């Protein structure tokens, strides 16, 4: 995702506000982040309640 | 690791190929070839899941 972001970044100028493409990429970054945190949560409590 | 590295390098190659020519709405033959190969990688992963 970082690779996609940098390749997009080079083409455009430096504008302060947030674009639509930026909103989409931020959403996707949040999705990936939450997936990783969900895995961390699963690994954290597994010893006590593996069924959970 | 096979899956992740194949998909990552395939995405990098797909990005690289497009910069060789100007922005065009239509899809070039190169794009079709890359898409079909990406589909083959995806199909390999799907067959993995099935097995």
């Amino acid at each position: 995702m970082t690779t996609i972001n940098t390749h997009l970044r080079e083409t455009l100028p430096k504008i302060p506000y947030v674009k639509a493409i930026d909103m989409y990429l931020m959403g996707c970054f949040v999705f990936v982040f939450m997936a990783l945190l969900e895995y961390a949560l699963v690994n954290y409590i597994f010893f006590s309640q593996p069924a959970r | 690791v096979f899956g992740v590295t194949t998909v990552l390098t395939m995405t990098t190659l797909s990005i690289s190929a497009r910069n060789s020519l100007p922005k065009v709405a239509y899809a070039t033959a190169m794009d079709w070839f890359i898409a079909v190969c990406y589909a083959f990688v995806f199909s390999a992963l799907i067959e993995f899941a099935t097995v």
